[PDB]
């Protein structure tokens, strides 16, 4: 649903994400079998700062601060 | 930008969260897409919450 | 319900290969015929071992000209010695025509089927076996009854699509209609590799045996003859050509079967020549005395 991104590796120790070696070498192979198509799931991640509230682990509706322009990253038309 | 919802990397940089606001982060922001614990400064006065929902359908 | 139906690329061993190219080329225009042996294995993988040829019927290929005393009888000689394996089809040369198969051929791939449902039929082109090609292409009946219901897809499941589509019209239009058409691999053993590769006894000794020296003499005369009368060309190409427009610069002056560059190879070849030459004659005159 337009929420989901591949990320080459962790992005807070900067090294490798396990998963994500073993979606592409797997994906890239299909010629040969083609219902390994699939193991590019592995690669996806979602991307989405989820605050937890520490109190009752819930979600906390509130709202944070980006300094950017605004619309200068719209959500995607539907095509 | 609100809580829970789509947040491209590139976002993440700038994201700040009140400092005035109840919800302070207890460490140095992360500042990169992933659970962040928040300290909430009053439980007295309400805080709405978004119920996670496989607790629902389960 | 069944298998994935892929057609079977038809892996080729080198003694096959060899004894086919071999017995078209005996009996060309003449159509040449035979029997395939061969063992399956894998759900798309037929080894074809060996074949041998059944003597030549004056109705070509026909039902009539399998001729079953004849095969019986062989498949008992091979037997003794143990290269007996399955018939896995059968292959025939056309020469007369381009790769496909004839009514008169659909009839004789049936009989086959009853075998073995996964049996092949050769088409041998002999007569352009002159060029670097070799033109053989392998092919497995469709039944009738696939394509009616429309339930042709289920043949053509996970493959790389790479398919030959040479060849048209009436051919083409009977292929559809009739069989399949699949690639064609050849497997060969490094073993058997090695054995072709090797050449003569005198191959190794060769660079002390050298050119009859009245040959050096002409070939270095000619070389020098030669680019003068090129060179001219290039004198006149380089009074002018420093104009515009591409192509008739070309025209103009004559860039085109360009002096420059036919003169360049030619006069390097010759000078690499020269170095072997000499290299060659020290070589012999110090080493054995």
């Amino acid at each position: 649903g337009r929420n989901v991104t591949i990320q080459l590796e962790n992005a807070d120790t900067g090294t490798l994400d396990t998963k994500s070696v073993v979606g592409l070498v797997m994906f890239s192979q299909f010629w040969y079998w083609f219902p390994l198509a699939h193991f590019l799931s592995l690669s996806f991640t979602p991307t989405t700062v989820i605050g937890i509230r520490g109190s009752d682990q819930a979600i906390p509706k509130f709202q944070m601060n980006c300094y950017a322009k605004e619309d200068a990253f719209s959500y995607p038309r539907m095509y | 930008v609100d809580n829970m919802t789509r947040i491209l990397p590139q976002q993440s940089r700038y994201i700040s969260f009140i400092k005035d606001d109840r919800f302070v982060p207890v460490r140095k922001f992360k500042g990169n897409n992933g659970v962040v614990v928040l300290r909430d400064r009053e439980p007295k006065e309400p805080v709405a919450l978004i119920e996670t929902v496989r607790q629902m359908k389960d | 319900t069944g298998r994935d139906d892929t057609k079977e690329t038809v892996y080729i061993s080198s003694i096959a290969l060899l004894k086919m190219l071999k017995h078209g080329r005996a009996g060309v225009p003449m159509e040449v015929m035979g029997l395939m042996l061969g063992e399956f294995v894998d759900d798309y993988t037929v080894n074809v071992v060996d074949v041998f040829a059944m003597p030549q019927s004056g109705t070509g290929v026909s039902v009539e000209a399998v001729d079953d005393v004849f095969q019986a009888k062989m498949m008992d000689m091979l037997k003794q010695t143990g290269r007996d394996q399955m018939v896995v089809g059968w292959y025939h040369s056309h020469p007369g025509f381009g790769c496909w198969l004839s009514s008169v051929d659909v009839n004789t791939q049936k009989s086959f089927e009853q075998l073995n449902s996964r049996a092949v039929a050769v088409v041998v082109d002999p007569i352009q076996s002159v060029k670097g090609k070799v033109v053989i292409d392998a092919f497995r009946l469709i039944d009738t009854g696939a394509l009616i219901n429309n339930l042709e897809p289920r043949q053509t499941t996970s493959n790389t699509g790479l398919l030959n589509k040479a060849n048209i019209q009436a051919l083409i239009h009977g292929l559809n209609r009739h069989y399949y058409s699949l690639n064609i691999d050849y497997h060969k053993t490094a073993k058997e590799t090695k054995m072709l590769m090797n050449l003569h006894k005198e191959q190794w000794q060769s660079g002390l045996k050298m050119y009859d020296y009245e040959e050096k003499e002409e070939s270095n005369l000619a070389a020098t003859k030669s680019m003068v009368k090129i060179a001219e060309q290039y004198s006149k190409r380089i009074e002018e050509e420093k104009e515009l427009t591409e192509e008739e610069l070309k025209t103009r002056y004559v860039g085109r079967q360009d002096p420059k560059k036919h003169l360049s190879e030619t006069a390097d070849e010759t000078l690499e020549n020269n170095i072997v030459s000499v290299l060659t004659a020290g070589v012999n005159s110090v080493a054995i005395k």
